[PDB]
């Protein structure tokens, strides 16, 4: 099987500069002169989308700001100038040899300007403290970078192995990203305790930023 | 064997209009890629349409444009 | 126009057998294409499982080549893809896919996909909870579903701007969770579609 490896894993570029990603072939994947070789960009909830063919041919209604170069069993793609829309994941496959294979994939972010997150914490409702449980949620809205710490505390005790986090994808109007942590505890717990703290440790905060509540108003 | 064949290129469909590109090369209906050309058109050409049928795949004839 | 369309089940328990369809629409499929099957698990790593061609030959993964069948019925215009069993491993996003023979054989058509998912879990719709109060942030929680997908949208497609619905996490209990979130200024209405149980809740969150 024809191995392709891809480079960078993850890349993040700002607007208008160039980015190249790289496939390399652990056998050569030309035939009759030809490099049977394709590049794809695929978005989230979408299929690949096919970019380049042949190792460098730009396919019909693709922009001109994406390119396609390499040989043997190198290969290279070119964005410039990084336009907004071209967030996205990007994968090489040959088809010289069956089965067909493709490169772990390039995923690439935008860069822009330190957001601070706007941290909002949940109470359980009492609907569901009805049913038996109790999950705390913590909302951090619209932040860049995308490194964010989330710690909860119970009457200042430290959590553990009892939340789990969720990030959005970078978004398509503002590049920045969004979490929600869930603490899950038994609605007996729950009770037992008094004041729920979730911390946050952003970049764009001097100093991490807790928001709290206590069971009542 | 090349074969002339008056039917549409699989995939495609002819509009007979004033609006379509006059004569010239004798194209494929498929790109390099592989993708359909879906919409064709010719001026003053009679349905169905003048095609050879190849190696390749189908080409229409010299009167037979794409429409965009 | 060139249309490829994949169609099944969405969740199917282990060992059990696995069929999708990929309905073909413009185009003949006994004609030019070879029709592929490509699914991408969850990684986003992709895996070619094979194809089928206009003459009916098929091609298939050395890696599945004990239990994978691909057909076609050229009166419905369709192909499939068929598993004999099905493990855990098999849970990804199908993909159905063609590439003109005459060519360096690049990928043109694909399909919109379809999720599968292989769990010995039992479909179960999910209970909604709101998520109640400068700018001012409320939300509403989907809790204890199975299989995925749900969708959320706020005041039937009105409410587009600020919303946030984050990717479901799989809870030690077998079940997902996810929250879905607007920011916006101090009747808001999260709706949410959870299909596989056939459960459409409306449910108003304004603060106490």
């Amino acid at each position: 099987e024809i191995v392709l490896t891809q480079s960078p894993a993850s890349l993040a570029v700002s607007l208008g500069q160039r980015a190249t990603i790289s496939c390399r072939a652990s056998e050569s994947v030309e035939y009759s002169g030809t490099s049977l070789m394709h590049w794809y960009q695929q978005k989230p909830g979408q299929p690949p989308k096919l970019l380049i063919y042949a190792a460098s041919n730009v396919e019909s209604g693709v922009p001109a700001r994406f390119s396609g170069s390499g040989s043997g069993t190198d290969f290279s793609l070119n964005i410039h100038p990084v336009e907004e829309d071209d967030i996205a994941m990007y994968f090489c496959q040959q088809s010289r040899k069956v089965p067909y294979t493709f490169g772990g994939g390039t995923k690439l972010e935008l860069k822009r300007t330190v957001a601070a997150p706007s941290v909002f914490i949940f109470p359980p409702s009492d609907e569901q403290l009805k049913s038996g449980t109790a999950s705390v949620v913590c909302l951090l809205n619209n932040f860049y970078p995308r490194e964010a710490k989330v710690q909860w505390k119970v009457d200042n005790a430290l959590q553990s192995g009892n939340s789990q986090e969720s990030v959005t994808e970078q978004d398509s109007k503002d590049s920045t990203y969004s979490l929600s942590s869930t603490l899950t505890l038994s609605k007996a717990d729950y009770e037992k305790h008094k004041v729920y703290a979730c911390e946050v440790t952003h970049q764009g905060l001097s100093s991490p930023v807790t928001k709290s509540f206590n069971r009542g108003e | 064997e090349l074969e002339i064949r008056f039917e549409e290129c699989p995939g495609t469909k002819v509009h007979v209009e004033e609006t379509c590109g006059t004569r010239g090369p004798s194209l494929r209906s498929t790109t390099a890629s592989g993708r359909v050309i879906e919409e064709w058109c010719c001026r003053e050409c009679t349905m169905p349409p003048l095609s050879f049928r190849a190696k390749d795949g189908c080409w229409y004839g010299m009167e037979i444009r794409p429409r965009k | 126009e060139v249309k490829l369309q994949e169609s099944g089940p969405g969740l199917v328990r282990p060992s059990q057998s696995l069929s999708l369809t990929c309905s073909v629409t413009g185009y003949s499929i006994t004609s030019g294409y070879y029709w592929n099957w490509i699914r991408q698990f969850p990684g986003n790593k992709l895996e070619w499982m094979g194809y089928i061609s206009y003459d009916g030959r098929s091609n298939y993964n050395p890696s599945l080549k004990n239990r994978i069948s691909i057909t076609r019925d050229t009166s419905k215009n369709q192909f499939f893809l068929k598993l004999n069993f099905v493990t855990t491993e098999d849970t990804a996003t199908y993909y159905c896919a063609s590439f003109y023979y005459y060519t360096s054989r690049p990928l043109v058509y694909w399909g919109q996909g379809t999720l599968l998912t292989v769990s010995s879990a039992s479909t179960k719709g999910p209970s909604v909870f709101p998520l109640a109060p400068g700018t001012a942030a409320l939300g509403c929680l989907v809790k204890d579903y199975f299989p995925e997908p749900v969708t959320v949208s706020w005041n039937s497609g009105a409410l587009t701007s600020g919303v946030h619905t984050f990717p479901a996490v799989l809870q030690s209990s077998g079940l997902y969770s996810l929250s879905s979130v607007v920011t916006v200024p101090s009747t808001y209405i999260c709706n949410v579609n959870h299909k596989p149980s056939n459960t459409k809740v409306d449910k108003k969150v304004e603060p106490k």
